[PDB]
């Protein structure tokens, strides 16, 4: 279980709500504003959303 | 060998054992001596060949292995083994 | 043949692409979308103008299956 | 060992369904292919063309491969006398030829010279080969519809239809739900071509080299087997003699003819019958056909997934359960969201029912992408089972 | 058959019931006796053949069907049946 | 069943006249055709060239086609005593040939070696053709000179006159009208050319063809039929025997020959002379023409038109007419205006006549262009026809 | 014909005036008959050929002109005429 | 009929002379041609190359083309026991070949079944031809050397020489003058090649073709003439029976091989030698060469034209003429222009001499161009002859 | 008859009098002066002559 | 041949157009109307003058046949 | 006769006499001075050489 | 060989010209007029010099036969 347990959770949470991510990228295009350096971003974030911390 | 006829003409039906001996067989024109020579004579079967012995009036041979002396016949005989 | 040849080369491509990109909802989800989009055709300036107004009949097609 | 199974395993499977009602829908039917039909209130179906097949085409050339020759008679004149002949020369059966050969006192001639010698032998064909000519029509397509329900057996064929391209439209029962009617076209197979038949096994050739084999044949229409054409193709006449001349026969052209055809397109065949690899367009209407078994009860009761969950190659699943609580019954099978709010996904395995207690009833469904709850039943265990597909 | 002469020498006129028979005429040097041996004899018409039957003094016959044995002698028949 | 319907029915037919008086017409002439010619006070006549024939062509040479063969006769020495002969081999009716055979003890000779054959046979021609050289001169001409009356037949012939291109200046007599001069030339047909003649049925061949014929022939002026040039080409001598050689004949030829002649251009015949389709130019004098029947009363009485006026080909037409009170006379035609003012076409049918009562007159009259009265007879019932032509 | 040996084992030089004869020889195990029925068999010359009559005990002969019924012999045969 | 006529009368006729003294002159010689050289106080000669042929050349390898069979012998054992054999296939005159055929009750074995079968025959070659390899040393080059002195025959030859590419420097005596040294060379003729005889007549021929000839041979040095290699070209067997097997040559090849080498140069030859139309270059010296009869009487007296002066295809004449007054002498001969002030022309023939009273003395000159005196003889009658050369 | 009852009526009345169009031309090529334009004059005129409108 | 070939050639045209144009009448009408041509030959100035008065004798030919 | 026997004269006189050839080129090359116009001369020089007039 | 091909090529052509021009007599004759040029080729100036200081050679090679 310990493979699949970070990665089952967030798989669950967006098919919960598409939204975080929806306005993720406007997160990301307004943060960093380069290519890479804006997708990490929007990585981290729609990453950070399924989280508490 | 069976004496038969083709078309009037004397037919001979000439089996295996008969090979290297003197064929005759009696005509109204007298005692008939046919020559066969055929060396691939063989056993009478399916195979068969079937020509005419000519006659042949003090003249040598040329060119056939079955002659008459008298008249003219057919011969017929198979080549198996 | 070329054109078919090519058809489900070009297709299976930029189709990916919107099976990705887009794809996330159907009625009154993709209508919307779609139709904002239609909306950045008609205004904007820029030519990214060609992609847009050609990008809302890409979905409101879809939306019109029915 | 359920029915409608076959077509789940094939990888090349088409989904077709009808934007209308009672209209006709277009399907593309391929050996080794299957295609599933689908629509509002109807059962599923497969279709499959598994037989492609012409029946009796007709006998274009015999062809002798192998001979025995017997009775074989010489006749001479002398020089002077004409061209000899013999009556067996008016006989079909018999190869002859005419010549020219030395003739002389020592053979019975006045005459040194040429003389006119004939031979005949009786022909007699022991092994032959005969090409045959497909006509477009007169083929013959087999193919079976299969009601996708998911029923078991390890009794329940699909029914199998044979059509012609010249037959009519076809009412095809299933027993249960009513009629399917449906037409087909040969839709683009070619036929100047010819089928070669040395003993069971067939080849495909083009037509004029099948027509200029050196070998003696018979006309396709013909029983006697006897009266062949250019015997002398497998004859040879030696050099004559006076009173004599020798005729032998070629060997069997079984083999120069095999390692002949090494290249040119084998063609399957049995019971006669050549085979080849069709292909079909149809157009089927469904509004004969109905549901097997609307008007029951909705199963009130439990199951026990028999076994593992699969998935198959068409991003759907098979569910296998077994009944429980009721009657020969409905089962009550509904995808649903995480929240178990809206409905998604659907069946291709459509008013899935019992008929036995423990009688493991195969579903497939189609679970939308990404999460879903696959709810089994009623109120004492309704069936919560995740998935994920991906 | 008809015995008359061409140019001082004898000439047979051979008709169609005398094939296969010895040919006897006599001649101030004794008894002639010819031998046909003509396969195409046939019936005396107006297709004819005429030809030399040679002399033959104890030597085989070779290349011919006609030949005499005191006296070279002409002969003629026809071809017809 | 009148006199000048002929030309009338004909599509090609030409309408000359003389544009002096005294003066010579030009016409041409052709087979299928003819031509109607006109003067003031002179009667209308047609000309027909009908026939253009060789008389008796020069005979140039005959190929015998068909032979057979009797007499055949042999000869031949022994080595060293020269080449035989045979006097029949002077005699120009037999086919002869020398040759060299083994001879040897075998068949007369004492030594052995090649000794000379020789071997005749009387040719005798059964079949032969015969091919002729037509001269341009010593053709025959047949023109037929019709006078255009509109009398009546269902005894009345035109004057046919034969002419050649050397014969001069014709006379012809029309009874009743006088005479015609005429003359023609053969202007513009060839003949290096030669035409071949196979029992009755012809064809124009080129020469030196039909000189390279491989066949038996003869010279031209013969008669014999027997000394026959280049026999051996229907002859075959076999390989000769020490005494004897065969000779056969080859087969008729007459159908190598037909099938053989295919392409070239058929010539018809009858009586055993050529027909050709001539071209014929001429010029003809009217002054001893006259009018048949001036000086008769005109016609006073009736005439019922017996039937429906014609319209021709030619922009004309034919009225039958018959009278009614008076004797074998003139008519009064007459084709004028709708107002019967001034005088308007003409007749092709001049100072036409009546002969009996109860004979219907045909006239042929040129109507003018639109509307015009067609004024038959005289103050009973002056006939006023309305006519128009388009 | 004349009876030599090759190699231990019985040979027959046949002429020509044997075709068509039972052909026999004594020999040490009782009385040999070998049977001829080669159809080319003719005059002793130099175009010979040679080879084995096989021994057969109550077995049809098959795809054999020679075979003798106790004791396996060669045969030897001219083929002139 | 005189001594140094062959070379006036040939067309080849090449005219050379030293232009040192003691020195070597260069000359080139061939078929068909002749070179005539002169020297100062030296006799004329003339060189002529009339054979060249190779003697005894290697012999490659000997084909047979026409043989016979005896003593054809047959064994053959039953299935399983092995191939069987026959010692003869041991002795290198025969021919044989294995084989399978099958056997079975019928011909004395226990098993039915394929068993081992071997057939021999005597191979004699009744007719063989063979191809040598020339090589172009030991050709040998036949060159006559005659004195151009016009003496007279109707005894007299030119010096005849051999001499081969490796013969050292030839000094060749001609009886009254001395000698003559001279060495040849076989200046540029090719032999990858092969000389192919069939009895008595040759031709030249491509090597490898020789030696893929698909016939019976022996190397080259053999004298057997029996042990023939691949002897199965000529033989063919017949498909074996249970006990005997036939084996048949093929007829004579000469044919095949006649109608086969048309096309390739044919060369010539004789007494088994093969000729060949040589070139060669050659260098001689005259230093040992005299003229013959120096130190006589000037002959005083008469001499008549014996015929017709003649015209050579050289730009000379020859003049015959015959004594007369004197000892067997020298003859004065002189070529001077119309004023016979100075000496035009010259002698070819050089110290012109008469060997007896009434014969015949040719002498070849050579006139200047145009007008000249012929004076031959002394003070009786000096003989003017009056020469214009065109 | 009424297919031809139009045309023959002209038909005849030129064959009676040639003159109307001898002059005709003079009529046309006097009015509209330009190819066509002064032909259709010719046939009207030609034609309105053999009329009593 | 030519010369004969376009003979018929170039007459068959320029004939029915003569055969249209002109051809109303004979005799007295012929002469006069082609009389009245060959004066405008003599006269005139431009080149029509090259046609006028060779139609004159075409006419004036036609009425000369007699 | 008549045809060699204006030739033959010279074909003689000019054997005996090789001069007047090998001079006559200089009679050529001074006069007329141009190609063929002083080939013509010595033809005409060389052939009147022979002559008496 | 080439060569030998124009070797006897341009030899035929330059002697017959050699044939002609010179070829009056030998010896004293020979010698004089060939001597003579082989002086115009140390002196002269203009470039046929070439040509004749060659000829020279040419002469006196043919009398140098001996
Ligand atoms: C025509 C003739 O020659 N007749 C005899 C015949 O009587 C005899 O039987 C036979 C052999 O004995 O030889 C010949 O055939
Ligand atoms: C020359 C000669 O041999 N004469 C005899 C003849 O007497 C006899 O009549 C005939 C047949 O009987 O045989 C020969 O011809
Ligand atoms: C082994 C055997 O069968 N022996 C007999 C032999 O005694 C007899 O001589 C012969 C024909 O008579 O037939 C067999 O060969
Ligand atoms: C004339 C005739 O045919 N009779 C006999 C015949 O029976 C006998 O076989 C032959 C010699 O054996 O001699 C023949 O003369
Ligand atoms: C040996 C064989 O099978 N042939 C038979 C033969 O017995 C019969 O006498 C004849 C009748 O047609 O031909 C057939
Ligand atoms: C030509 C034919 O069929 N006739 C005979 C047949 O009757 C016979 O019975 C057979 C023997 O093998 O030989 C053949
Ligand atoms: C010499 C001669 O010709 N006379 C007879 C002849 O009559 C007779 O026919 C013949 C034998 O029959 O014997 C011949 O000797
Ligand atoms: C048979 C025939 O028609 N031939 C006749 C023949 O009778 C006659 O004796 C002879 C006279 O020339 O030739 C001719
Ligand atoms: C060469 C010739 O014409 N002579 C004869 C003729 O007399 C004869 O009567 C005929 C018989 O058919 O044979 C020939
Ligand atoms: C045993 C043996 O070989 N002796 C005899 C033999 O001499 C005789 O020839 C044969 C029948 O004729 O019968 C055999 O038994
Ligand atoms: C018939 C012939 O020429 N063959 C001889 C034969 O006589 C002799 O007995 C044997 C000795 O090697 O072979 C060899
Ligand atoms: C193989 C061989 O040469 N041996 C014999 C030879 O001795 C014999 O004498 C000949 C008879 O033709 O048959 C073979
Ligand atoms: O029925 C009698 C007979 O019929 C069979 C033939 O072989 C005849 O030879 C024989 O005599
Ligand atoms: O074998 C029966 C029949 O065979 C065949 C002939 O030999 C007949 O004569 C005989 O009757
Ligand atoms: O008139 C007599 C006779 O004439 C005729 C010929 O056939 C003669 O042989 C015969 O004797
Ligand atoms: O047939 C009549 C005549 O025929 C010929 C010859 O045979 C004559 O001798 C005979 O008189
Ligand atoms: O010397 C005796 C003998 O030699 C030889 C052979 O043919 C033997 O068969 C014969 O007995
Ligand atoms: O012919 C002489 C010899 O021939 C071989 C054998 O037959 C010998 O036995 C015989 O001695």
């Amino acid at each position: 279980r310990e493979y699949t347990k970070h990665l089952i959770r967030v798989e669950n949470w967006i098919f919960r709500n598409p939204g975080f991510a929806l306005a993720a990228a406007a997160i990301a295009w307004l943060l960093g504003s380069s290519t890479s350096q804006k997708v990490i971003y929007l990585v981290m974030i729609l990453l950070i959303a399924p989280a508490y911390s | 060998f069976h004496l038969t006829t083709r078309n009037g003409e004397p037919h001979m039906i000439v089996s295996r054992q008969e090979k290297g001996k003197s064929l005759l067989f009696k005509t109204e024109d007298g005692v008939n001596m046919c020559t066969l020579m055929a060396m691939d004579l063989g056993e009478l079967c399916e195979d068969t060949i079937t020509y005419k012995c000519p006659l042949l009036r003090q003249n040598e041979p040329e060119d056939i292995d079955c002659w008459c002396n008298s008249t003219s016949t057919w011969v017929t005989y198979g080549t198996c083994t | 043949g070329a054109l078919n040849s090519l058809g489900k080369g070009i297709h299976q491509i930029f189709g990916a692409a919107f099976k990705s990109l887009f794809g996330g909802m159907s009625w009154f989800s993709q209508i919307l979308i779609g139709t904002l989009l239609m909306w950045l055709g008609l205004n904007t300036k820029n030519g990214s103008i060609s992609l847009m107004c050609l990008a809302l009949g890409g979905v409101l097609i879809f939306l019109s299956t029915a | 060992y359920f029915q409608g199974m076959r077509c789940i395993g094939m990888s090349n499977r088409d989904f077709v369904e009808g934007v209308s009602g009672g209209s006709w829908v277009d399907i593309v039917l391929e050996h080794g292919s299957c295609v599933t039909t689908m629509a509002k209130n109807k059962p599923t179906l497969d279709f499959e063309l598994i037989k492609t097949e012409a029946k009796q085409p007709a006998t274009l050339r015999k062809y002798c491969i192998e001979a025995k020759l017997t009775n074989t008679t010489t006749e001479s004149r002398c020089p002077t006398q004409g061209e000899p002949s013999l009556n067996e020369e008016q006989d079909k059966r018999f190869v002859c030829k005419h010549s020219m050969v030395d003739r002389g006192w020592g053979n019975g001639c006045g005459l040194f010279g040429k003389g006119g010698i004939v031979t005949c032998a009786m022909f007699r064909c022991k092994k032959n080969m005969e090409g045959k000519v497909v006509q477009p029509e007169n083929l013959e397509y087999t193919i079976v519809i299969t009601p996708h329900s998911g029923e078991e057996h390890a009794g329940k064929h699909g029914k199998e239809i044979k059509i012609t391209p010249q037959s009519s439209i076809t009412e095809a029962e299933l027993t249960g739900y009513g009629t399917v009617t449906m037409e087909c076209s040969p839709r683009t197979l070619d036929f100047e071509m010819v089928l070669l038949q040395m003993e069971n096994k067939a080849w495909l050739v083009h037509r004029q080299w099948f027509l200029d084999l050196p070998l003696p044949w018979l006309p396709g229409a013909d029983t006697q087997g006897s009266n062949w054409i250019q015997k002398e193709t497998l004859v040879t006449f030696k050099n004559p003699h006076a009173k004599k001349q020798d005729v032998v026969v070629l060997g069997s052209q079984e083999g120069a003819m095999h390692t002949a055809l090494t290249g040119a397109t084998e063609i399957q065949m049995s019971s006669g019958n050549l085979l080849f690899t069709g292909h079909l367009k149809c157009r089927l209407r469904m509004d004969k056909l109905q549901l097997k078994g609307m008007s029951y009860s909705m199963c009130t009761g439990k199951f026990k997934v028999v076994k593992e969950i699969a998935e198959t190659q068409h991003g759907t699943i098979v569910i296998r359960v077994q009944y429980g609580d009721g009657s020969p019954c409905k089962i009550p099978f509904e995808i649903m969201d995480l929240e178990k709010r809206h409905v998604l996904g659907r069946l291709i395995t459509v008013n899935p029912i019992v008929t036995e207690k423990d009688s493991p009833v195969n579903i497939e469904a189609e679970p939308p992408f990404g999460d879903s709850y696959i709810i089994i039943g009623v109120e004492p265990g309704q069936l919560k089972l995740n998935w994920f597909k991906k």
